């Protein structure tokens, strides 16, 4: 076949076989002289040789290459590996209807919804833009309404307002490891050339907003959009099916609002005083006459029931902060205060929406969680919340530590010197020093960045947790370990040779004091290594993936009850340390095998 | 052929001589034949190019998926 | 002190006093090219090499022979300019010596029978820019320095493959430059064993036989002699007394008369020393204790001519007795202690099959030959050209000079070819380190890899090309007549041109330059890779290559290397590194005596360092006499430890000699983390330059080295004073001091306007000086793309925040104003090219005019009469540049338009269209045109516009150049015609010409007639010479395709501005993507009412420990806090002295810092001018490690009247509350990335298809569609649906039916489906069924 040059492309494999006609019938010329038998032979081997390079080159031996100093194809080559017509062209598909863009972030939405830019859908939609346009009688035929999509009339975007409601989309994020890797969303459109998305669901996809890059599909038959409506609707998929918790945990922000909401400070204001319900306290606190941190003895309704699903109406007082009674507008009518008189890190958040969850279901749960992700951004922002340099907090006893175990490994040192311990000896001793030192400072500079606000308010000195930003980010559990924060005023414990193999003399500081040029030397060949294996889990990983998944493509559920008689038991796991897995917890979901009861026997 | 092996044994003289690649015309002339036919020659020489040939640098691509069914049809069209 | 110094001065803070002053940048290239091409008398590199190595040349058996003497490379065509025009490599040609040589070999050597001096041309090679790059094709390209294994001999050992075993198996190897392999090593089981070029596994001594040695010869050299003795009675022995060491006594070893060690008893060190001691060497013992040993070599009863005993034979007692008679006192043995001696070799002779040579020669021939049966001659002449023909093996003497040095030998050079004594000696040397004694080495060790650059690869492909000619040679020398036959004829130039030009254009190595930023060229030019040939490959590679070794210190890098897979292969550069002439590297290190720094240096290699001992650049120096502290940071062999003063020998330079430079120019780098590092120098080059180059205020010192050493932008080579300037370019005028006599004696500098990249981006160069200035040498003149000054830019300074904002900053993103959109300050700008083309076919040429039927007449509107469009115009997608037309067939029809036609009866020609067009969405404004066109054929009318257009303008350049060239060469005829007496006033209103012929005089202005008349000759010479040599130049038409006639290029451009959806980051790993813009009055403001530029999420820091920038953060507010306040002071308009005063205080600030400032020095005007630069801020310079620190900001802002903490009180806009609690603020360089939303952006609804598979192809400017690949399909499966991927196979990607039809339906308001089943399934099948497969289909 040519090119616009004139060049004409050819598939190796045509020489393949003209040269084997050729071979052929030269054979037919010698057979019709009755040659010796010696050149019948070597042609007969020729023959043979080439036929078995026209169906596998690289088998018998001797690989044929072609002008290009390069071998050729034989036809399994197209069914063999990854190149082969299996997984390249009748599974790994390219497909029309279809596009991508980079992604970013959109707040203010619910989360059954998604960002887009115009013309993408636009030219998507196209044809049933046509044909509804031909419905209409603006563009009697096809041409003309092309021409004046072309011209981009506001017409045509209204029409492109119609067709998109009810019409649904689907979405794909780069890999695919677990099937939320794609969610069914409804289209909000925008006047850009990104995608806007819920901030939420990118646990779901683990995809970060740094350059990112994501792709759309879309249901165009009926069934399809029904299945989209149905299942693979995110308000539809919240749980994990791998294990029974969700995955609407409201990362980092949102949590560090709500922390710095509710919270047990006394500093600013409003102490010793009453109110008659919530909306007086946001009330005055948007006129500036009390903090949210702020405990106070005020009133509070709320909702109950073991009946028959019929509500406990119910009112008395309690102790509270202000923040508190705010974030009580919102919940369903289904959950006391006992929720929401802590500092509300993450496992509580998750804890109220399983609560919600068991206790009413979803589209209450949903709602709720929107209103979180509200609430804690726009709280958020009222804080102020920021990092400096006198934030992070350097012990003054740092020196004298580094001192002491400075003149304990001079002993040593001498001491092996008279040649009483032995190397492994010396060895124990020395990483044993180093590691409880580091556990001192650690211990000292936590002590001195956790609790230390000597506030006088309405008494004279009482110690309340710490208003610095980075323990608050700690505690709260949005991003921040214990050993990072120790890595930033502290130094930064030890660390090892590449073989797993360990340093004598450990690191000495940390960032803020400024490292020197070995102690960043020896920590490249770390940071090396752990970026380098991380590089390569994958390969292992999808390896595995494949077989795992076809030995398993085929089996399916086909009946209810098997009528069968009983398998296995199942025991606890207390073995090690304390209880790890309750013989309660695995066994839920589950079914009996047969008739037990109660060591209360005949229960 | 014989003309085309005989036209490449004058322009390696010509390209020892000139210290240069020839022009059409030059060797034309010395090879008694006007240019249409030299050009048509050089038009046709070059032999085919291998499909599978990898026009990515690495395995990630090849040549024979870049090109298009320029013959077939087209829907809208159709409609 | 300079100029461009003066004009404005950047800080320092760095207190560590330099010693060292930085290299060029790139010297490398530039040396290694340098010394292929250019000539050697002896010190053989290059071209000289290759032909004496493969020169002279017999005929195929003697009669003639060949004679190279010399070469000679020659002047190019054309310049580098049109070639980077016209699509056409850069390249000189190249001219060489040969003599023929006939002798009478009927004669004896009858020399002088005929001789043909000749030259020859064989070959053009590309040439190196003043730079470093190539061109081809109108192409900057590049190709990289490689790393790889030296060659030499190699030792190491495996742990147990047969871990069963779980033993150690050594082994070894040897490498040379070209030819053949070998491998020794041991079998678990205690025998060596040989292969070639990783053949089958052999035995060893087999070689020896081969050499012609015997047995007895081998054991002689090997062992060490354990010998008997009888006296007709009883043994007696002489033993070497350190030879029961670590053994047990086997009967009473006992002394003369007296006993030392008793049975089963341990030969004690006391014992082996009174043996020593006791000078005794005969000892008496039983004849039985012979048991077990085995015979030196075969002794006979030679009275007899019979073996009574073969070599390498266990003992016994009845042949003990059988040579007692013989008359052989003795029979010398062998030592055997498996502690320390290793008798390994003699157990494998036991299986050795052979005892000649031949048959040994034979099993090789056959392992290489397997088949064919042995001829002798055959083995022999193979066996000796694997290893000593020069021609099939080479070491290239770096492995000779080592291969010296791991046997410890005091020589250096040899051969590239083998002795035997070599081979014994590594053998020897094996089986010591298998005995134990000595050490293996290691791979990443510097010392044991090397580079390799461009000349080398250069002088390889050349050579292999004149093999390819010589074999012809041989072919054609003996054959034909002898005295007619030219030299010239029998050769062919195409070979050697070919591999040249295919290495430099189709390797992988030959990459496109990047021409983003200069840090992306110098640092593309400063790389290493180990992959290609003689390389590497990932999947036989593992991490202990990826990893560090303890050797890169001062050499190489540690933090500059991508994040794929290609992790640890490629490293770039150190700084102030240098190879070696071996190849190696080295690095300088200063040294001391006897504490005192010896302030001279030297270059220090990969391996004298592990011996030698080395201090660091933090060690506070005592002022000259020695060192402060006796403890001091020091590393040897690998480590490191704290040492004394008087026990140094060395110490490093300056504190930032580990680092590549994009690794360097990071400030507070040493209060950040490795990783994020990493990935903040791999950000720094994917930018862009900006629409105007706006500075960042702090830095490092290295930014004006890069600038100027990238050449990307203009620098004067000769002091002087400007002359004329204009936006086009400039002139200067050079001084008398650097005059060179003859010549006019003035510079000039075209300069580079807007210009297409490779990466499709602006270039353009523009002054930064003005008029009647005077000038020194290396002084820039103008600044490229991504300079201020000769200060490098890429990005810009920007105002931020650091807080949450109703979550448009969630992860990591970010948001910004619209003041920035509106001063443009991101924007950047976009050229992009375009081609049609002109044909010559099957009917007739595709013409070219602007008369076209079925066209749009507005749209002809644009064009000229030819077919195409003017300058400046704008254009958008669906819009024509150029009407092509096209010969036509004819045309077959269906009734229906049949019947159209025969309503209104209009029709189409006979040819058609195939006009050039806008691409869909793209949009732009024209700004050049470019045509190429055959020699020969017309050219047409626009193509004469653009050619007497440039003919005008190229003539009308050098009008310009020639004229003020004349016009200074007139000042001769002023100042020499006044003379000879004088006529001045009575000249002066008189016409100049008519100046000659006046009042004539003494015979000297008859020699001044003759002179100025050779003047005005020289005059019209010039004139002829140069204007006419160009304008030929131009006239011509060009070298082309077949098929072609003409073609019509684009160029065009386009400014691009922000949107949301693209990338930024900084200089720390800090990435982000935008999220919103929002007005100016929803953001933040301060209490004295400055807005806010950006802002974004602080939750980043700890996770990422990405510190530093935050710190960056305090000190650019500080640079401000000088800045504006001089602002006012301008306008305030006081005086001259106090602003001095103010900024000499400014740069005294710090405590301790080297660089220093005399204002008493300057005039008023210079600092006038430097306060009028400085009035948008005081920029910085941070070193790397003699950082700064936070007490310096502390007290600067102290100065500058603003908080010690950088914490400021805010304000929200959208509704004016105050904030809680403060927030750090100051100013940040950030810069874009080449990650547009538009490049990157795509959708699809239907067009193109394949042809072998029919299903969507893939390609954005292809119009491609996406892939959905198999873990999705697994997905929808487990959600328990059919239809959509089902409705996915069949018709998005294969069925036709189902495609056409639902199109068509979903068109009539239907949205309905009717699968088919695909075609690739049947593809399957046919391909299954060429194989003899009856596969088919089974009914229901």
């Amino acid at each position: 076949v040519p090119l616009d040059g004139g060049r004409f492309a050819t598939s190796d494999l045509n020489d393949l076989y003209r040269r084997v006609i050729n071979r052929n019938n030269r054979l037919k010329r010698l057979l019709d002289l009755a040659a010796p038998d010696i050149i019948v032979r070597n042609e007969k081997r020729m023959l043979q040789e080439a036929v078995d390079a026209l169906l596998d080159n690289g088998r018998r031996g001797r690989a044929i290459t072609g002008s290009n100093k390069r071998p050729l194809k034989s036809l399994a080559d197209m069914i063999k590996g990854k190149q082969g017509r299996f997984r390249q062209n009748l599974l790994g598909k390219r497909v029309d209807y279809s596009g991508r863009s980079v992604i970013t972030v959109g707040p203010y939405l619910r989360l059954h919804q998604c960002g887009l830019p115009k013309k993408m859908a636009l030219e998507l939609f196209k044809p049933f833009i046509y044909g509804k346009l031909e419905l209409r009688g603006l563009a009697t035929t096809i041409k003309a309404a092309k021409k004046m999509v072309e011209r981009e009339e506001a017409v045509v975007w209204d029409i492109l307002d119609e067709v998109i409601r009810e019409h649904p989309v689907l979405l794909n994020r780069a890999p695919t490891l677990h099937r939320l890797g794609i969610q069914a969303f409804e289209p909000v459109l925008i006047e850009g050339k990104a995608i806007q998305l819920h901030p939420l669901v990118c646990a779901a996809y683990n995809a970060d907003f740094d350059g990112d890059q994501m792709a759309v599909h879309v249901p165009l038959t009926l069934e399809a959009q029904l299945e989209a409506r149905a299942l693979m609707m995110s308000t539809n998929n919240i749980l994990s099916p791998a294990n029974g918790e969700p995955i609407i945990v409201p990362s980092q922000d949102v949590v560090l609002g709500l922390y710095y909401m509710t919270r047990d400070c006394v500093n600013a204001k409003g102490e010793g005083m009453v109110l008659t319900g919530p909306k007086e306290a946001e009330r005055l606190y948007r006129s500036g006459l009390a903090s949210l941190h702020a405990r106070v003895k005020v009133r509070i309704t709320e909702y109950e029931k073991d009946a028959n699903g019929e509500l406990v109406a119910k009112t008395s007082l309690k102790d509270t902060t202000v923040g508190r009674a705010i974030l009580w507008m919102i919940v369903p009518k289904g959950l006391p205060y006992s929720i929401v008189n802590q500092a509300l890190g993450k496992k509580a958040i998750s804890k109220m929406l399983n609560t919600c969850y068991r206790i009413l279901g979803l589209k209450p749960t949903v709602i709720f969680a929107d209103q979180i992700m509200y609430t804690g951004f726009a709280y958020a922002a009222r804080s102020g919340a920021s990092v400096g340099i006198d934030d992070m907090v350097i012990p003054e006893k740092k020196h004298e530590i580094i001192s002491e175990a400075e003149a304990e490994v001079a002993e040593i040192q001498e001491q092996f010197q008279s040649g009483l311990v032995t190397a492994g000896e010396r060895y124990n001793k020395v990483i044993d020093i180093w590691a409880a030192a580091n556990d001192r400072v650690s211990k000292a500079m936590m002590d001195n960045l956790q609790t230390e606000t000597v506030i006088n308010r309405d008494g004279q000195e009482e110690k309340q947790v710490s208003f610095n930003s980075i323990y608050m980010m700690a505690d709260s559990g949005a991003r921040g370990s214990a050993a990072q924060i120790r890595q930033l005023a502290g130094m930064r414990g030890l660390m090892a040779k590449p073989d797993g193999s360990i340093i004598e003399t450990p690191i000495t500081a940390n960032f803020r004091e400024g490292l020197n040029v070995l102690q960043y030397f020896i920590s490249t060949h770390g940071a090396r290594k752990g970026l380098a294996d991380t590089a390569l889990k994958t390969a292992n990983s999808g390896y595995l993936t494949r077989r795992l998944v076809d030995v398993a493509q085929d089996l399916v559920v086909t009946e209810d009850d098997c009528g069968t008689h009983e398998g296995i038991m199942m025991t606890p796991v207390i073995e090690g340390g304390d209880v790890k897995e309750p013989l309660r917890d695995r066994v839920l979901g589950r079914v009996t095998a047969e008739d037990v009861l109660k060591p209360g026997t005949a229960d | 052929i014989e003309t085309i092996n005989k036209l490449n044994r004058i322009s390696r003289q010509m390209l020892q001589e000139m210290g240069r690649e020839p022009t059409p015309e030059e060797l034309a002339e010395r090879m008694l034949m006007p240019e249409d036919k030299i050009r048509k020659v050089l038009k046709i020489a070059k032999e085919p190019i291998s499909m599978e040939t990898p026009i990515g640098d690495d395995e990630d691509s090849h040549l024979g998926d870049f090109i298009e069914d320029t013959t077939l049809e087209l829907p809208l069209d159709s409609a | 002190y300079s100029y461009t110094e003066k004009k404005r001065i950047r800080k320092d803070f760095g207190k560590r006093p330099q010693v060292l002053d930085v290299p060029y940048l790139l010297s490398i290239q530039l040396d290694s090219f340098q010394k292929f091409i250019e000539q050697d008398p002896e010190g053989q590199y290059g071209l000289e090499a290759a032909f004496r190595s493969v020169f002279p040349i017999q005929s195929y058996s003697g009669n003639s022979e060949l004679q190279y003497v010399s070469y000679r490379l020659g002047e190019p065509v054309f310049d580098v300019q049109e070639c980077q025009i016209r699509g056409v490599t850069y390249s000189a040609p190249l001219r060489v010596k040969l003599r023929l040589v006939i002798y009478e070999r009927e004669a004896p050597e009858g020399t002088v029978k005929d001789i043909k001096e000749q030259e020859v041309y064989m070959g053009e090679i590309p040439l190196m820019t003043d730079n470093g790059t190539f061109v081809i094709n109108g192409t900057e390209r590049v190709i990289v320095s490689q790393l790889h294994r030296s060659p030499g001999v190699f030792f190491d050992s495996d742990k147990g493959k047969t871990h069963s075993s779980g033993k150690v198996l050594y082994n070894a190897r040897i490498i040379p430059y070209r030819g053949s392999w070998l491998d020794f090593e041991f079998d678990p089981k205690d025998n060596l064993f040989v292969r070639i070029d990783r053949r089958r596994k052999l035995p060893a001594t087999i070689i020896l036989r081969a050499l012609n040695y015997t047995t007895e010869q081998i054991l002689d050299l090997f062992f060490e002699k354990v010998i008997f003795e009888i006296r007709d009675n009883k043994l007696q022995m002489e033993l070497v007394p350190e030879r029961l060491r670590g053994e047990t006594a086997s009967f009473d070893i006992e002394a003369n008369g007296k006993v030392y060690v008793e049975k089963g008893r341990r030969i004690t060190a006391r014992h082996i020393r009174q043996l020593e001691k006791d000078d005794v060497k005969l000892i008496e013992v039983p004849v039985e204790y012979i048991a077990g040993k085995v015979v030196a070599k075969d002794y006979i009863d030679e009275s007899t001519g019979e073996l009574i005993c073969a070599a390498n034979m266990e003992l016994s007692l009845d042949l003990l007795a059988k040579l007692s008679q013989s008359g052989h006192k003795r029979i010398e043995t062998l030592f055997t202690n498996d502690l320390d001696h290793g008798p390994y070799i003699s157990e494998t002779l036991r299986v050795d099959p052979t005892n000649d040579r031949l048959s040994a020669l034979v099993e090789i021939y056959r392992m290489m030959r397997p088949g064919e049966p042995p001829t002798r001659e055959a083995a022999e002449s193979l066996f000796e050209n694997l290893f000593f023909s020069e021609d099939r093996y080479d070491l290239s003497a770096v492995g000779r000079m080592k291969f010296n040095r791991s046997l410890l030998r005091e020589e250096i050079e040899g051969s590239g070819i083998l002795s035997k004594d070599d081979i014994i000696d590594v053998m020897k040397k094996l089986i010591d380190i298998r005995n134990g004694k000595g050490e293996v080495d290691d791979i990443d060790h510097l010392g044991n890899r090397r580079i390799r650059s461009v000349g080398e690869m250069a002088e390889n492909q050349f050579r292999v090309g004149l093999v390819r000619v010589e074999r012809a040679v041989k072919e054609r020398l003996s054959l034909g007549d002898l005295d007619t036959l030219m030299p010239q004829d029998m050769i062919n130039a195409k070979p050697i041109s070919a591999a040249v030009k295919e290495f430099f254009g189709s390797s992988q190595l030959s990459q496109f330059m990047d021409q983003n930023n200069p840090l992306s060229e110098i640092t593309h030019k400063r790389r290493i890779s180990a992959l290609g040939p003689g390389g590497l490959t990932r999947e036989r590679a593992g991490f202990e290559v990826r990893d560090v070794h303890p050797t890169h210190y001062g050499r190489v890098c540690p933090i500059e290397t991508p994040e794929g897979p290609n992790i640890g292969l490629i490293n770039s550069l150190s700084v102030y590194a240098q190879t070696n002439e071996y190849g190696f590297l080295e690095t300088p290190y200063r040294k001391v005596t006897d504490g005192v720094v010896t302030d001279e240096i030297h270059y220090l290699s990969a391996i004298e360092e592990g011996n030698y001992v080395i201090a660091q650049a933090n060690s506070n120096l005592d002022e000259e006499g020695h060192f402060v502290e006796d403890l001091v940071t020091c590393r040897s062999k690998g480590e490191s430890s704290l040492f004394s003063r008087d026990q140094v020998d060395y110490m490093d330079v300056s504190t930032q000699q580990v680092v590549s430079v994009g690794a360097s120019l990071i400030p507070f780098l040493e209060h950040d983390d490795a990783n994020r590092a990493l990935m903040g120098a791999n950000m720094q080059r994917q930018a862009v330059p900006t629409l105007r180059a706006d500075k960042p205020l702090v830095g490092t010192g290295m930014e004006r080295a890069v600038a100027v050493d990238s050449g990307v932008t203009a620098v004067a080579k000769r002091g002087g004073v400007v002359q004329y300037v204009d936006a086009s370019r400039i002139v200067i005028k050079v001084n008398e001091d650097e005059m060179y006599p003859g010549e006019a004696g003035i510079d000039i500098y075209n300069l580079t306007k807007y210009t297409r990249s490779n990466q499709n981006t602006c270039i353009n160069q523009m002054p930064c000086v003005s008029l009647g200035e005077p000038v020194e040498r290396g002084d820039v003149l103008a600044d490229g793309p991504s300079t201020d000054l000769g200060e490098l830019a890429l990005g810009q300074n920007m105002r931020v925040a650091f807080m949450p904002w109703n979550g448009y900053n969630f992860e990591d993103s970010i948001l910004v104003s619209e003041r920035v959109v509106q001063e443009d300050r991101f924007t950047t700008i976009h050229i992009q090219e375009l081609a049609c083309v002109s044909r010559d076919t099957k009917l007739g040429p595709e013409e070219i005019t602007a008369d076209i039927p079925n066209v749009g007449e507005a749209a002809l509107s644009k064009l000229d009469e030819s077919g195409i469009v003017y300058i400046g115009a704008e254009v958008t997608g669906g819009d024509i540049l150029v009407g092509k037309v096209t010969p036509k067939g004819e045309t077959q029809l269906t009734p229906e338009e049949k019947l159209l036609r025969a309503i209104f009866g209009e029709k189409a020609s006979d040819v058609k269209d195939s006009s050039l067009r806008v691409p869909n969405g793209v949009s732009g404004t024209v700004i050049d045109v470019q045509v190429f066109t055959r020699d020969g054929v017309e050219k047409d009318k626009r193509a004469l516009e653009i050619e007497e257009m440039q003919l005008k303008q190229a003539k009308k350049d050098l009008s310009e150049e020639l004229q003020i060239l004349e016009a200074g060469l007139f000042s001769r005829i002023r100042a020499v015609l006044v003379a000879g007496g004088v006529e001045a006033e009575k000249l002066d209103k008189l016409p100049r010409d008519r100046w000659l012929e006046l009042g004539l005089t003494d015979e000297e202005k008859q020699n001044q007639l003759e002179q100025l008349a050779e003047q005005y000759d020289e005059l019209k010479h010039e004139f002829e010479k140069k204007l006419e040599a160009k304008r030929r130049k131009i006239t011509q038409g060009d070298d082309l395709a077949p098929g072609v006639l003409k073609i019509v290029k684009v160029y065009l451009a386009v400014k691009r501005r922000i949107q949301p959806g693209d990338k930024m980051a900084g200089r720390h790993g800090n990435k982000g993507v935008i999220s919103k813009i929002n007005p100016i009055e929803d953001m933040p403001y301060d209490e004295n009412g400055t807005p806010v530029d950006i802002v974004l999420n602080p939750l980043g820091v700890p996770s990422r420990m990405n510190i530093g920038q935050i710190l960056e953060t305090h000190l650019g507010m500080a640079a401000k806090g000088i800045g504006d306040k001089i602002n006012a002071m301008l306008k305030q308009q006081q005086e001259v002295a106090k602003l001095r005063e103010f900024i000499q205080r400014a740069y005294d600030l710090g405590a301790d810092v080297r660089q220093k400032v005399d204002l008493s020095t300057f005039s008023d005007e210079e600092v006038m001018r430097l306060a009028e630069n400085l009035r948008k801020g005081m920029p910085i310079a941070t070193p790397v490690f003699d950082g700064a620190k936070e007490a310096e900001i502390k007290e600067l802002l102290k100065l500058g009247d603003l908080p010690t903490s950088g914490q400021i009180r805010l304000y929200d806009g959208r509704t004016g509350e105050q904030f809680e609690r403060p927030v750090t603020v100051g100013y940040m360089y950030m810069l874009k990335l080449n990650h547009l939303v538009d490049d990157k952006m795509h959708a699809r609804s239907t067009g193109s298809y394949s042809l072998v598979t029919q299903q969507p192809l893939g390609g954005k400017a292809q119009f491609g569609g996406q892939r959905f690949g198999e873990m999705e399909v697994w997905a929808l499966e487990a959600y328990g649906a059919a239809y959509t991927l089902q409705e996915m196979l069949t018709v998005k990607s294969d069925d036709v039916n189902g495609r056409t039809k639902m199109y068509k339906n979903i068109v009539d308001g239907n949205h309905q489906m009717e699968p088919g089943m695909p075609e690739s399934f049947n593809v399957l099948l046919k391909e299954i069924r060429s194989l003899g497969i009856n596969i088919e289909l089974e009914d229901e």
